[PDB]
């Protein structure tokens, strides 16, 4: 159908981006770079749903904004552990 | 006489909450009035797009 | 630090002095009056510790109206036992349970093993870091800097003391050091400390030399006791502070002079800890913005209820600790029933209050 | 003074906020020319644009020379 | 479109921000339906609009007509596999480059 | 067709970054696929300026962070396997000769470029990224993008408060 | 939560994000309110002075993120189905897009990272996470129309958020499960209604500002800590304790009301069994509230004698025994209220 030949792609490597996110055989470094993998999945997939509109892609830098604006806070909330939990938090398999 | 007035007047307020819990289970079956069990959607900031999308096409030129 | 003499003068402030003691000073207060504008080199934290017959209240008068600063004295169990409107509890005594009764430093003189000194010596902690607050909100809203003669990070060499003669148990140890360690990260360390160092035999003759009726024919002054507190500051309190505060040993033996101590705190030069971000000296003062000024003043003279209900630990395995229920009922109906404190101070009108019909004004950090 | 003290220290930086102000008057002053005429009416359209007499808008046409 | 819950100033800015409206190949399906909102509201232009609603699906969408493509390049595979179609009329006329 | 082997870069790319843990290496692996989606992305759109834009924004704005933090966090060096990488051709010329064997008619997207469009679309000939660009600026939509760039301030305000500096 | 002018900045601003996302007509206008929101909560949640508190802001960062990254793109989901943000049959995507609100709410499916990342916090940043964090999650379940995740949603909030806080001795782990509680009876509402909801969750926020405030003046974070505090008469301790009982659902005082509403609407709605099973599963709630007043309902305690003045805020605990006078008495303003219709 439609959904399995358009746009499944997105869907499958979000799955996996997710499960990387997620998986406890990763360090939380690991869990941020599968975190803006997920980032560029879902930005191509909200570019496949803006593009079926003509004039709408406009969106695509907001999205873009709210999302470099979560990965900059999430490397400012890590790197914020280094004068507390010292240099080799950023090995560390629980929470 | 204070009893039956009492009585008369309960017995009035429960027919008028009957009838208006059956008339809110009709409202709110078909989703008819505007007063309860109403979603209002408004295409208002549609037509200002579609008004300023009209109003661009003046606007284009050199 | 520049002193009197050779200024030529008295010093003069960089700014207006807040009254810390009748407006709050929040956030709100924060935006318009700053607090780094009033700050110099005689803004300065000085702790004079020493030895319990050292003269220290002389000399802390006197390097206070030498250095232009303010004279904080040492604090004693009258300020709990008088209350706002001058009434001794003392008098309460026998209306008193006798495991709730007053226990001054004369009892602690006479008899120091009762059971309520392993109250007393917290109490005393319970008023060194009432007053050092009250030091720091000296510092932080008018700029002058504090003298102290006590400070409580120098409190646990007696109760260690007091331990090793035997009047403590072990569980007050323990309950002392979960106080400490739940209190004492919340205050500023000091900038200066000066040890009036004394012989364990001299402090003995300063004993005898001022024949207080206490002090006299007492036990616990004796050979032990004094040689481990003597002991016990240079080799733990002077050894913990002196990573972060100035630290002047001064061979009080003799009567000691003012002008030479004051001309080694000159030579002192203040500025080169500055120069080091992450030095362990004068870090707690080390505030790079104006907004941690502020913060810095906020907690001590906004939030110093928070830092007074940090002494909220609850400890009930030790028996000479906790009060009895009926003897703390009968406690209440005897203190919150007397003349000073039947309400709040300032609406009692037992005691000579007026206007209490259209007074509605609270007052700031007081205690209920 | 302020001013002087502002061209001692930082004069590039002053030289660049008179740049800015006169970009702010002359961009106010560009408005204002434009919508003192008919600027909303552009000459030149983009694309086949065509108006039947009918049409409010075929009233409003520019007969101007081409400059 | 969502109903939102509150009708503050905040809703002024999110609300034209995604739209068919500018100019696009059925804005004016969207028109159809979205003023049919206005009129039975959210929830009964569920039920009594729900003509107008699936032809701007089947617009924007493009669902059944790419479902027609599929089924028409499909059946002409299937064709080819089967040895009814085969060699040089495997695939038909091509159109011109500038036909569509 | 090329759109077939971004998409089987991208597959390739994605399962490498499943496999490896170092982490300045899954930095790596972000960076080069932030290449084959901004190209991705390119190839349903009708001009590439959301591409830059993504490009600009993630790859050598944003990124470069995070092969900082990576470059100080990892002391060692990769440990480079010729089985992943042997594995990782394997896939790449099997989904490659996959799309050899597929028909790309149908296999393309359905999303309209520039060129795909209709001769008789006025829109089209104006100008090249001009319609699409053109609700940031106008109203009632900019005062989204002025938020953003408030936003944006009040970001950097959030990071300096966080890290304590 | 006062010591900077910049945490007024960032509550004003999650105050804008929050009212962004409750107020957006689409399904992405909201989710970027929720990133505006996100933004302006995670420099609260973070202090110098409490080492707990960093972590505790990486836990809400990620929970949140995955949370929003899946309510995102079950959202473009929808419009790539079906393009309107309506959807005229429910299906899955509104089950992955409700399941991304519950645990952006903390429903007990999702709930595991709330009373753990609440065992190092402070308690006002506490104050605006069980209330003002849970407006922007709640206000979006309201959309949609699927019941069977509702009830299992709220089933699972009220038995495990209230057998959770048995062996939760401590105070702000205790409140948490309880709030997880107080979250599913919200839940049961929002199926019925979307103004009894509004009821049951201001003056739920109304028994989260009263009570905090008891634990945040006083600085309390333990049930141990409750039977040192210094009280100079007791009976105000006493009178003070009747907030448990109050945010329990007890007659005489306010927060029976908000319960008992939401009791009168899912009775008139021939909901039943649900209403069985919360209620059942409410005692428990009431349980470790009286466990809590344990340290008030006695007269007289075995009190540590060292501490003999009682500490306490001005403006703060000015505004605390207004609260606490409505939260007991009022009941009496029932015949001035009118939002119940
Ligand atoms: C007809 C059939 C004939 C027989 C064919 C047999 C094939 C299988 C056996 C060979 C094989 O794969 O051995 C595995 C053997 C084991 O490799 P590995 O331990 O899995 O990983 C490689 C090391 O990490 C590499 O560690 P290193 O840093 O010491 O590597 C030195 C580097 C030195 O690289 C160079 O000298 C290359 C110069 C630059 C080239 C351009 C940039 C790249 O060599 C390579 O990169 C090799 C290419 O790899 C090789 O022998 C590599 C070459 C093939
Ligand atoms: C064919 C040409 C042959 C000759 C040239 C051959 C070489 C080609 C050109 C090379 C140029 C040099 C390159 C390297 C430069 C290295 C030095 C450098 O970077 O210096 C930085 C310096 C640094 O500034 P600074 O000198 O103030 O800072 C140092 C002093 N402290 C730190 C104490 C403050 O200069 C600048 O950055 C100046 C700003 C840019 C230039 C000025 C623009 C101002 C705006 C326009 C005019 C505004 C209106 C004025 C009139 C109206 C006023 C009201
Ligand atoms: C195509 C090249 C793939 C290289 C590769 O995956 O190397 C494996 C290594 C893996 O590094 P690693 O140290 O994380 O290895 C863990 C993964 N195993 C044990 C399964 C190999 O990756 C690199 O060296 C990255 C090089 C840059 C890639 C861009
Ligand atoms: N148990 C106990 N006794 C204390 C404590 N602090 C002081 N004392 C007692 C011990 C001595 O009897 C006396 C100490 O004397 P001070 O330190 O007040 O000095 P003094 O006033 O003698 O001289 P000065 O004012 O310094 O010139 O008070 C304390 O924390 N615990």
């Amino acid at each position: 159908m439609i959904m399995i030949l358009y746009w499944s792609l997105p869907m499958i490597l979000f799955i996996l981006g997710l499960f990387c996110f997620v998986s406890n055989r990763k360090h939380l470094l690991s869990m941020l770079l599968s975190l803006e993998f997920i980032v560029l999945m879902l930005f191509f997939m909200l570019f496949i749903y803006l593009n079926m509109l003509n004039y709408e892609s406009y969106f695509s830098m907001m999205f873009l904004t709210f999302s470099v604006c979560e990965g900059a806070l999430g490397l400012s909330i890590l790197v914020s552990m280094i004068r507390t939990h010292g240099n080799d938090y950023f090995q560390s398999f629980s929470i | 006489e204070k009893s039956l007035h009492y009585l008369y007047e309960e017995n009035e307020k429960a027919q008028i909450r009957l009838l208006e819990d059956e008339v809110r289970r009709k409202m709110s079956e078909r989703n008819d009035y505007q007063a309860y069990y109403y979603r209002p959607s408004v295409a208002k900031y549609h037509r200002i797009s579609k008004e300023a999308a009209d109003e661009l096409e003046a606007l284009r030129g050199d | 630090i520049s002193g009197k003499t050779m200024r030529g003068g008295p010093r003069v402030p960089k700014a207006a002095p807040y009254p810390y003691k009748t407006k709050k000073y929040s956030v709100f207060n924060a935006i318009f009056d700053k607090t780094s504008k009033r700050f110099d080199e005689n803004s300065k934290v000085i702790c004079v510790e020493g030895p319990i017959a050292a003269g220290k209240s002389k000399f802390a008068k006197e390097l206070a109206e030498e250095l232009d600063m303010e004279y904080y004295p040492a604090v004693d169990l009258d300020l709990i036992y008088i209350n706002s409107y001058g009434y001794d509890m003392r008098k309460l005594d026998p209306q008193l349970p006798p495991s709730c009764r007053s226990y001054d430093v004369r009892n602690f003189c006479l008899d120091p093993s009762h059971d309520l000194a392993a109250q007393f010596q917290i109490r005393m902690y319970m008023l060194r870091y009432s007053q050092y607050i009250d030091a720091l909100q000296h510092v932080l809203s008018t700029g002058q800097g504090v003298v102290l003669e006590r400070s409580p990070y120098s409190d646990f060499v007696f109760m260690e003391a007091m331990f090793r003669q035997g009047y403590l148990s072990r569980g007050a140890r323990s309950v002392y050091n979960e106080l400490r360690q739940n209190t004492i990260g919340e205050l500023l360390k000091p900038h200066l400390v000066i040890y009036l160092d004394l012989p364990v035999d001299a402090v003995k003759k300063q004993i005898k030399a001022r024949n207080v009726d206490y002090e006299v024919q007492s036990k616990v002054f004796s050979d032990a006791y004094l040689s481990d507190l003597e002991q016990l500051y240079k080799q733990q309190y002077l050894k913990d502070i002196s990573t972060h505060a100035e630290l002047l040993i001064y061979d009080w033996t003799a009567g000691g002079e003012t002008e030479v101590v004051v001309e080694d705190i000159e030579r002192i030069d203040f500025n080169q800890f500055e120069a080091d971000i992450h030095n362990k000296k004068m870090l707690d003062w080390r505030f790079p913005l104006e907004a941690e000024w502020c913060e810095a003043r906020i907690k001590y003279c906004h939030e110093k209820p928070d830092l007074m209900n940090y002494f909220n630990v609850p400890r009930f395995d030790v028996p000479e600790l906790v009060r009895s229920a009926d003897d703390g009922k009968v406690w209440r109906d005897v203190w919150f029933n007397a003349p000073g404190m039947k309400y709040r101070p300032g609406y009692n009108a037992d005691m000579g209050d007026e206007g209490l019909l259209t007074k509605t004004k609270i007052g700031i950090n007081q205690g209920i | 003074s302020l001013l002087k003290r502002a061209w001692n220290e930082i004069p590039d930086i002053v030289g660049g906020s008179a740049l800015a102000l006169a970009g702010i008057v002359m961009a106010t002053i560009g408005v204002a020319n434009y919508y003192a005429k008919d600027g909303d009416n552009r000459r030149y359209k983009l694309g086949y644009v065509v108006y039947r007499h009918d049409d409010p808008r075929a009233l409003k046409v520019r007969n101007d020379e081409d400059d | 479109s969502l109903t939102p819950f509150l009708r503050l100033p905040l809703t002024d800015l999110t609300g034209c921000l995604i739209n068919h409206q500018t100019y696009d190949k059925c804005g004016k399906f969207e028109m159809k339906m979205m003023e049919c909102f206005e009129a039975y509201g959210l929830e009964r232009g569920k039920r009594e609009c729900a003509d107008l609603i699936s032809d701007f699906q089947e617009c924007v969408g493009m669902q059944k007509q790419l479902m027609r493509f599929h089924a028409m390049r499909n059946e002409r595979y299937k064709q080819w596999l089967k040895g009814e179609r085969k060699g040089q009329e495997f695939f038909a006329d091509p159109p011109r480059v500038d036909a569509y | 067709m090329i759109q077939l082997m971004l998409y089987s870069l991208i597959i390739t790319t994605s399962i490498i970054f499943l496999n490896m843990i170092h982490p300045l290496a899954l930095g790596l692996t972000l960076l080069i696929q932030t290449i084959f989606v901004c190209l991705l992305t390119g190839l349903m759109t009708k001009s590439f300026w959301y591409s830059y834009i993504l490009f600009l924004i993630f790859l050598g704005g944003m990124l470069v962070l995070f092969i900082y933090v990576t470059s100080l966090a990892s002391n060692e060096m990769f440990n480079l396997s010729m089985k992943l990488t042997l594995f990782s051709s394997l896939i790449l010329i099997f989904m490659l000769i996959l799309s050899f064997i597929m028909d790309k008619t149908s296999s393309s997207l359905f999303l309209m470029n520039n060129d795909m469009q209709s001769i008789i679309n006025m829109n089209s000939y104006f100008m090249e990224n001009s319609l699409s660009l053109n609700k940031l600026y106008n109203f009632p939509t900019n005062f989204i993008t002025i938020l953003l760039m408030n936003y944006l301030l009040i970001t950097l305000i959030v990071i300096v408060k966080i890290t304590k500096l | 939560m006062f010591n900077n002018s910049s945490k007024i900045l960032f509550i004003t601003i999650m105050i804008i994000g929050t009212l962004i996302t409750v107020t957006s007509n689409s399904w992405l206008g909201a989710w970027m309110g929720l990133e505006i929101n996100l933004l302006s909560f995670i420099p609260l949640l973070s202090d110098n002075n409490n080492l707990m508190s960093t972590e505790a802001s990486l836990k809400y960062f990620l929970t949140q993120v995955l949370a929003s990254t899946v309510l995102l793109f079950s959202s473009i989901l929808l419009m790539l189905k079906n393009n309107m943000n309506n959807e005229i049959n429910e299906s899955f995507t509104s089950m992955i897009i409700m399941s991304a609100l519950l645990l952006k709410s903390g429903a007990a499916p999702f709930h595991f990272w709330f009373p753990n990342m609440m065992e190092g916090l402070t308690w006002m940043n506490a104050l605006m996470l069980m209330t003002w964090q849970k407006i922007a999650p709640l206000m979006l379940i309201s959309y949609l129309n699927i019941k069977y995740l509702l009830l299992i949603s709220v089933i699972l909030s009220v038995i495990i958020g209230a057998i959770g806080g048995l062996n939760q001795t401590s105070l702000r782990k205790l409140m948490a499960f309880s709030s997880i509680n107080h979250l599913g009876w919200m839940l049961s509402s929002l199926m019925i209604s979307e103004s009894i909801w509004l009821i049951y969750f201001f003056f739920y926020s109304f028994l989260s500002f009263v009570l905090t405030f008891m634990f945040n003046i006083f600085k309390l974070f333990h049930l141990n800590q409750l039977f040192s505090w210094f009280v100079n008469s007791k009976i105000l301790k006493f009178t003070l304790f009747m907030n448990f009982l109050s945010l329990g659902g007890l007659p005489p005082f306010l927060g029976f009301l908000p319960k008992w509403l939401v009791i009168q609407q899912l009775t008139l709605c021939n909901q039943y069994f649900m209403l069985t099973l919360m209620m059942m599963s409410t005692l428990i709630t009431l349980f470790f509230y009286l466990r809590i007043c344990y340290s008030a309902f006695m007269m007289n305690y075995f009190e540590n004698n060292w501490i003999m003045k009682m500490n306490m805020n001005s403006i703060n605990y000015n505004m605390y025994m207004i609260m606490t006078f409505f939260s007991i008495f009022g009941l009496f303003l029932i015949s001035l209220f009118y939002f119940m219709f």
